[PDB]
């Protein structure tokens, strides 16, 4: 019924992958380095213990 | 507390050895040819701090 010829939902975009045009958040790189940090913490704590 | 690694016959009385090692005033007697290594791990305390 609305006069405007577009969908109500408006996507606030972010980082968009070049290959597949799939949006991704800020996290990804922070994510992989963070999991590496957690592994380092567990390893060092075990070695000391 | 001290950790002790020793030759099997380092001390004649192992119970009194066990009790008195942590004592700062204790008198400990050991056999001549059997070595005593008190304070096996103390850099671990600094590492944990």
């Amino acid at each position: 019924p609305f006069r405007h010829n577009r969908f109500s939902l408006t996507p606030i975009w972010g980082f968009r992958r070049g290959r597949d045009n799939l949006p991704y958040g800020v996290i990804r790189w922070m994510r992989d380095i963070q999991d590496d940090i957690n592994k380092r913490a567990s390893k060092a704590l075990y070695i000391l213990s | 507390s001290n950790k002790v690694v020793m030759d099997e016959g380092a001390v004649e009385d192992i119970e009194e050895f066990r009790e008195e090692v942590a004592r700062p005033d204790a008198v400990l007697v050991k056999k001549p040819g059997k070595q005593i290594e008190l304070n096996v791990d103390r850099e671990l305390a600094a590492a944990h701090m």
